[PDB]
Parts: structure tokens; C-alpha cells; sequence
């Protein structure tokens, strides 16, 4: 009754990963990221893939 | 007294994989040079990547186009992997239009003046009906590092029409790089080191040009070590005092009290300036009235006062 | 009276009306951020005593003279993103929206 017209607006946003975010496996191990490291700073094997 | 590494026996495995070799090296310089070069090449290598796109009927990334088999987000992710090489330009617009049945790859992109597509078999979308067509304009820019689409705001200085899809930009051609050291074949010398660097890129940049650019970057960075040595703002304020349109009786008073700038008069509490000779209660209210007209109530507290 | 939805909204500059169509809704796909205006809704106010000040106000400005107040859906602070869909619903009997 009281209502004459209804409009609804949907907003979409892309949430990229960030330090404080929470990530976990499926064995009960969880944590919060502490630092997003550049490619050059991460450990690499003999083939050079980090 | 040190041997200089000469770039010799550079060989190319595939269109992306490549091996470069530095034959003459001293004992400990091999690992130092290899690690420095790897860090420089992985960190900052100039390249070209997709910046934004414009599809004909598409309005935003989370939409769909009739006749295509992939979402517009999927199209953007596919276009993010497109690798091109440009010459003399930095804002190349790659218009592509095609109709029919089957995949649409980089081969059907309109042949621009000076733009080389490293691989023409890189599919970006599919067409699943005869009477449907796709038509889009891609802007390819040149950059150095990873620049997310969201973090850039300077692109919004001029308003973008609704339909400009901003994609993330990587700008880094060097995907993987590894290095190794071995004993040099030189027998006259007691022992020498030889460095072999394997680079896996997207085909945008030549390995030799990559090594030269990294070495030049390292040299210019090191140049800083070669010579160590080294061993009241508001526009309303700072305005001439004869601009508040004050009475004659105050003009002599203000000159007598060394008040030539507007801001100085502001910093005086109401109680203190009464002791000034012949200030006048009604005249003071006029001084407060005109100062209230500019919005500067008496009694403020500034920090510094330049002579200008 | 009726709370009426229009693009035209008193006491709002043309900057905030760039993303609203002729019916008073956001263009699909427009990237909103902060407190951008979504739909222009105006709620009538009450006055039956046209004092001379109000008379000259209506003379110098529009017939409403901004008598109607605005209660427009603005994006809450800290919320951003692209507009996906609009689901305008209308009461039977009233004029259907342009969108």
C-alpha cells in the first residue's frame, strides 16, 4: 500500500588480496598474510622458478 | 688486473627461451653478477601491455555479449596475456573486428603500421553463431612494472565514457630467469668462471638487449657510489592592510601600531588592543565587523610570519 | 503527496547528474564511488501560506522554488564499484518508468 515505486541498484567490486587478509588450507592451518613479496625476493630453485 | 666479461656464444632455444653466456669471469664475481642481473631483469624490464579496451555493445566487465562463448571478464583475462612489440609509439590502438564461427585470435587484429604480434595463435574469445560479430579497440601502452588498474587515478583526469574497461598492466616481459656458473675452458689461465643465464620471456624483448639494459641500469645505479663525497599561507592573509575599507581614524592608528598586514591584526585578542591610544569602542566594533566580513575572527594563533 | 523520482533535483550541481538518465537512475555500468547519487527522489514538503518572501522566491527561481526536499539514494561511504543491474518496480495504474 504505502509504496508506489521501488528501484534496486546492484554494485560489483573486485576485492584483491592484501596483507591483513585471512588465508587457510584444508588441514586446519590458517593465518593472516604479513607481507606481499616481490618476485625477486622469494626463494627459487635451480631452474629459477620462485 | 681483472678480466672483463665478454658477451659471447649467445644462443636462442625457442621464440621465448634463450641462453646468454659470459665467458671470462674471476673467482667470486660470477655469483655477484648473476644475482644482480637476475634481480634487475625480474624487477624492472620495460615492456608493453594492454591498458584498456572498448567493445562495441559491452557496457561493463561483468556483462555478456550475445554470440560469444566467454564472459567479458574472461575476455579481459585473455587480453591481459597478449604480448606485442611496438616501435616508436607508446599508445597503439589495436582495433580488431571479425565475424563468423570459431575462435578469434591475435592473427585477425588489423595490421597496424609498426606493431608485431609475437604469436598469432593466442585466442581471446569464441564466436558461436554465423550472424554475430565482435568488434573491439585495444590500447597498448609501454611501461616498466606492475601497475594495477584500480590504483591509477591520473587516467580519470579526463572523464572516461561508460564503456572503457580498465585492465591491469604487467609491463614485464621477463617471466622466468635462472643463472649458473661453470669452469671456463681457458687452459692458459689457472682457472676462470663462466656464467650462463637462461631467460624465459613472452618474446617481446631480445635477450641480448635485456642483458645490456640490465647492465646499464646497474651501472647508472652504481654511479652514485663512484663519487661519494658529501663529507601563514592562506591567500586571504598576506594582503595589504588598506583593503578592508576602514575609516580614516583607524588608518593612522594601524600605521602607529605597526600593523601593515591583514594577518597580524587577526592575531590580537580583543582585550589587548583596547589599550592602544584612541582605539574607540565603536571604531573597534567596525574593525571587528569588517574582519568578520572576511570570516577572520580576532584571536587566531599562527606559527610563523614571513616579512612578505 | 507522492514522493516522485526524477533526474532533476533541486540544489544539486550538474556534476552529480552526469550519471543519471532522463528518469533518474544510474546508467548501467557507471563506476560509482563515495557518495555518488544513485536515484533522484524528491519528497514534497508542506506550505499553504505564501508569504511575500516565498512569493519572490518562487518568482526568482522555479515554481517549486526548491520547496521539495531531496531524499536520494546515495552510495554509503566506503562503498565503490560498477552498477550491474536495476530492477525498477512500478505500481499498477501509475505511469510506467522510461527505463
Amino acid at each position: 500500500p504505502g509504496v508506489l515505486k521501488i528501484v534496486k541498484v546492484y554494485l560489483a567490486v573486485k576485492r584483491r588480496i592484501q596483507p591483513g587478509d585471512k588465508m587457510a588450507g584444508r588441514h586446519g592451518n590458517k593465518g593472516v598474510i604479513s607481507k606481499i613479496n616481490p618476485i625477486e625476493d622469494m626463494p627459487y630453485d635451480e631452474n629459477g622458478t620462485p | 688486473e681483472f678480466l672483463k666479461p665478454r658477451l659471447v656464444d649467445i644462443e636462442q632455444v625457442s621464440s621465448t627461451h634463450a641462453k646468454v653466456t659470459l665467458e671470462p669471469l674471476e673467482r667470486g664475481f660470477g655469483h655477484t653478477l648473476g644475482n644482480a642481473l637476475r634481480r634487475i631483469l625480474l624487477s624492472s624490464m620495460p615492456g608493453c601491455a594492454v591498458t584498456e579496451v572498448e567493445i562495441d555493445g559491452v557496457l561493463h566487465e561483468y556483462s555478456t555479449k550475445e554470440g560469444v562463448q566467454e564472459d567479458i571478464l574472461e575476455i579481459l583475462l585473455n587480453l591481459k596475456g597478449l604480448a606485442v612489440r611496438v616501435q616508436g609509439k607508446d599508445e597503439v590502438i589495436l582495433t580488431l573486428n571479425k565475424s563468423g564461427i570459431g575462435p578469434v585470435t591475435a592473427a585477425d587484429i588489423t595490421h597496424d603500421g609498426d606493431v608485431e604480434i609475437v604469436k598469432p595463435q593466442h585466442v581471446i574469445c569464441h564466436l558461436t553463431d554465423e550472424n554475430a560479430s565482435i568488434s573491439m579497440r585495444i590500447k597498448v601502452q609501454r611501461g616498466r612494472g606492475y601497475v594495477p588498474a584500480s590504483t591509477r587515478i591520473h587516467s580519470e583526469e579526463d572523464e572516461r565514457p561508460i564503456g572503457r574497461l580498465l585492465v591491469d598492466a604487467c609491463y614485464s616481459p621477463v617471466e622466468r630467469i635462472a643463472y649458473n656458473v661453470e669452469a671456463a675452458r681457458v687452459e692458459q689461465r689457472t682457472d676462470l668462471d663462466k656464467l650462463v643465464i637462461e631467460m624465459e620471456t613472452n618474446g617481446t624483448i631480445d635477450p641480448e638487449e635485456a642483458i645490456r639494459r640490465a647492465a646499464t641500469i646497474l651501472a647508472e645505479q652504481l654511479e652514485a657510489f663512484v663519487d661519494l663525497r658529501d663529507v601563514e599561507f592562506d591567500p586571504i592573509l598576506l594582503r595589504p592592510v588598506d583593503d578592508l575599507e576602514l575609516t580614516v581614524r583607524s588608518a593612522n592608528c594601524l600605521k602607529a601600531e605597526a600593523i601593515h598586514y591583514i594577518g597580524d591584526l587577526v592575531q590580537r585578542t580583543e582585550v589587548e588592543l583596547l589599550k592602544t591610544p584612541n582605539l574607540g569602542k565603536k571604531s573597534l566594533t567596525e574593525i571587528k565587523d569588517v574582519l568578520a566580513s572576511r570570516g577572520l575572527s580576532l584571536g587566531m594563533r599562527l606559527e610563523n610570519w614571513p616579512p612578505a | 503527496g507522492p514522493e516522485e523520482i526524477t533526474a532533476d533535483i533541486p540544489n544539486v550541481g550538474e556534476a552529480a547528474l552526469s550519471k543519471l538518465d532522463e528518469s533518474g537512475i544510474v546508467y548501467i555500468g557507471a563506476e560509482v564511488t563515495g557518495g555518488d547519487i544513485l536515484v533522484g527522489k524528491v519528497t514534497p514538503k508542506g506550505e499553504t501560506q505564501l508569504t511575500p518572501e516565498e512569493k519572490l522566491l518562487r518568482a526568482i527561481f522555479g515554481e517549486k522554488a526548491s520547496d521539495v526536499k531531496d531524499s536520494s539514494l546515495r552510495v554509503p561511504n566506503g562503498v565503490s564499484g560498477t552498477v550491474i543491474d536495476v530492477q525498477v518496480f512500478t505500481r499498477d495504474g501509475v505511469e510506467k518508468d522510461k527505463r
